[PDB]
């Protein structure tokens, strides 16, 4: 009705459903299993995997779950995480049975048909190329490379080398030992409570839960420069942070939207971002900077991430550096803490508005903890957090060792030694 | 059952393409099914496909035949072209009848 | 007879030996090298050794090309990180045709930009084979990793700059470094009154001194290339002396005494102490040498093993293990002497073929300008104590390491785990 309600059942699955009463049902299936679960052997698995949603399955084929699913007018879509998958499947409200099934069929009896997945892989380029379109996924890639050596070290898009090399029996392998029942999540918006129930109940019979989950993400404060021949480039240095899940982790959240995250005002540089005016005595040219951060279930990263022309890229990042810095040693103000606290929270709730990115928060969180927490207690746990707790914060990312990636001219960037 | 059994058995050796080496699949029309079955197959079978159908052309060039321990035996021929080409058999109708609904 | 490195007003070191040999063996030395160019025009060098054959201000390629050939000789240039030599091979009494195609090539290139054009695609292909053996590619990223200002630069350009290297920056390095001071030129079967007049020929090269710059910093980075081979070739490295150093002699016979190459054909390696050593870490087939590189603002020592994936760590360790032996001071007196020889005949033996005499004399004149005879190169590897390889052995392991690694990297430990 209004109210979610998270659900165990004997077999490990965790379900919920919210009855939004919107036209359009959407149903997510959230798997544990992501890239950091693929090791040395396998990797580059879990792209395919997600490239493999309309293969065939044992119980439809690929023609039918495509034509199925147009003709129905829903769609299935497939988003990957560094930790988790979601198979998310948008339908009509008299529309779910069918499409739920394919669901089921994409993710518990996916026969990967050798030559379909042959056929599939040169699209594993395209889609690489596509993504690396936009340079801040590139080099945060590189910087997940450069400062992780196990698990989440793990690139989200195949590498190069293994683009033609990723054989069905990797996908059985790794399907059979992450793709169980004590690592899913089913969470239904538009379906009511026992609906998603009986749809669950199909699920009741899978893998035996807790499946293979190793590696521990340990930290290495490595580098990995480009050196391409772009007149602008980006670069990103951080260092390590909290886990998802902790107060610490809100200080840290508060600290980069001090910092600055994202702009407020379209066509405008943020009068109030820190990070911006900084950058913006430094240099004259154009520039873009922001208080990268992301939180996991093992390790954080809390860093800059700046775009300058080349020229000038060492000032930039070291003026940057400089105002993190400063916090650190203490000069920070009450009233840009509350506009950043006002900040988060306003973000969090406008993300949290689109049915989608609900739905996404929803298994997520159901993944990680297994219990809902509602924004008024995440407003609470962020208000929660203090001016010493954010200089706490600054203070760490500024003793902690520092990992760096960098791409373009890279005549400027100064190495993580120097930085 | 062992009458149609001996009939087919007499029709297999009748048919001469044991003589040159071959298997049935070896012998049925390539059409767009068969063409795709043959794309489908593993490497190893395929080469072996193919590495029999030259030795049964070269055979038939030079007019001669295998000699007759070296003919296939209808009590141990593989059928290995049949799950494919019934997979491809089954998709096409499949798309026919959704492309006649 | 011997050399006698004349200097000429000008700035270059002219040198001539009289080797009856019938072929006359010439070669220019120019301080230019992949170190002296920079981000702007990285990659410039490899071109530059590319376009021996392209028309010059006084003769064209068609020209160059058909000549050298009926003639019999050979235009060929060498490229390392500091120098590079255009060394040509002729007939005696061909000299003159393939000195003036040389002069032509060198002083007054005339880099036509369709030329260019048409050779850049060739870098594809020369880096390509070039990189085939595992070693170049591995060490190249071991100096990116290394260094970073000077050494850092790659010998072969960047993909990036492939299809981007303009003419304009090629005549600039050419004006920039290709200077009187900074070239040898080193003639073996000619005669040194001909050697004189063909100095006298770049008598009129550009000026006095080039935009000789960098200081080539080191850093403690590491690459790591993840690839597919079941092969993987690791190398890390800790800052040596200088080139032409008592202590760059110490790193050579600590080289030496670990095992650089093999001596007896499919032999075990039985002298290698790294061999030894690693033959019990593993059993499956390896390579290990002890990598030793000098040059005139730096120097790496370090180790370098081709090993299986799955024991490659355990293979490194055995390997770094070894030197901290030799650091702690086990290091008998016969395996000094038996790295002695060894060093010693390698050298003599590499001497020996016209052409690396050539390189070594040329080289010899870039850096110091006087010729160093064997005689003073075997009492300077004889001065050598154990002390002083003990203290080299010390400075390796205490220092800072860079490490470059290909291959399946699933078990390689990184820069601070080794």
């Amino acid at each position: 009705p209004q109210d979610l309600e998270f659900t165990k059942l004997p077999n490990g699955l965790v379900i919920a459903s919210l009855e939004n009463y919107s036209p359009v049902s959407r149903i997510g299936l959230f798997i544990k299993a992501g890239s950091r679960y693929e090791d040395f052997s396998n990797l580059g698995t879990t792209h395919l995997l997600r490239l493999t949603s309309s293969l065939t399955t044992k119980g439809a084929s690929s023609f039918k779950i495509t034509r199925g699913i147009e003709a129905v007018g829903g769609k299935l879509s497939v988003t990957a995480t560094r930790e988790n998958m979601a198979y998310t499947v948008e339908c009509l409200r008299g529309d779910v049975d069918i499409l739920m099934e394919f669901l089921l069929n994409v993710t518990t009896a996916p026969e990967f048909r050798r030559w379909e997945v042959a056929d599939l892989q040169p699209q594993l380029k395209i889609d690489k190329a596509v993504a690396f379109q936009n340079p801040q996924t590139h080099v945060i890639e590189n910087l997940h490379a450069a400062a992780y050596r196990n698990a989440l070290a793990n690139p989200l898009y195949c590498p190069d080398y293994r683009i033609g090399k990723v054989t069905s029996e990797e996908l059985h392998y790794f399907v059979q030992n992450h793709f169980t029942s004590a690592r899913m999540a089913l969470i239904g918006l538009g379906v009511s409570h026992p609906v998603l129930k009986q749809v669950a109940e199909q699920f009741l019979n899978m893998r035996g839960g807790l499946g293979l989950s190793g590696a521990k993400a340990n930290y290495r404060g490595g580098e990995i420069r480009e050196q391409n021949g772009d007149s602008l480039v980006h670069a990103a240095f951080v260092a390590e942070s909290a886990v998802a899940g902790s107060a610490e982790a809100n200080a840290f959240s508060v600290l980069q939207h001090v910092l600055g995250a994202g702009p407020h005002v379209k066509r405008g540089s943020n009068t109030t971002s820190h990070l911006h005016q900084a950058v913006a005595k430094a240099t004259q040219q154009p520039f873009d900077v922001s208080a990268f951060n992301a939180s996991y279930s093992d390790s954080g990263l809390f860093g800059i991430y700046t775009i300058s022309q080349a020229t000038a890229a060492g000032d930039v990042i070291k003026a940057a550096y400089n105002q993190v810095k400063t916090i650190a040693q203490g000069n920070l103000s009450n009233t840009d803490v509350q506009a950043a606290k006002n900040k988060l929270k306003a973000g969090y709730l406008m993300s949290v508005e689109s049915s989608e990115c609900f739905l996404e928060e929803v298994g997520s969180q159901a993944l990680v903890a297994g219990s809902y927490m509602p924004p008024s207690t995440v407003l609470q746990q962020i208000d929660s957090v203090a001016n010493a707790d954010i200089i706490n914060a600054a203070k760490k990312f500024v003793s902690g060792q520092k990992s760096m990636a960098a791409s373009g001219n890279l005549g400027h960037t100064p190495f993580v030694d120097e930085l | 059952g062992k009458w149609l059994d001996g009939i087919r058995k007499w029709y297999y050796n009748a048919a001469g393409f044991n003589k040159l080496g071959l298997m049935r699949d070896d012998t049925i029309y390539e059409d767009e099914d068969v063409k795709e079955a043959i794309r489908r197959l593993p490497e190893n079978l395929y080469n072996d496909r193919m590495f029999r159908i030259k030795r049964a052309l070269d055979l038939n060039l030079k007019h001669q035949i295998l000699p007759k321990e070296q003919w296939t035996k209808y009590e141990e021929e593989n059928f290995y072209l049949e799950p494919y080409l019934k997979e491809v058999i089954r998709e096409r109708k499949e798309r026919e009848e959704w492309a006649k609904k």
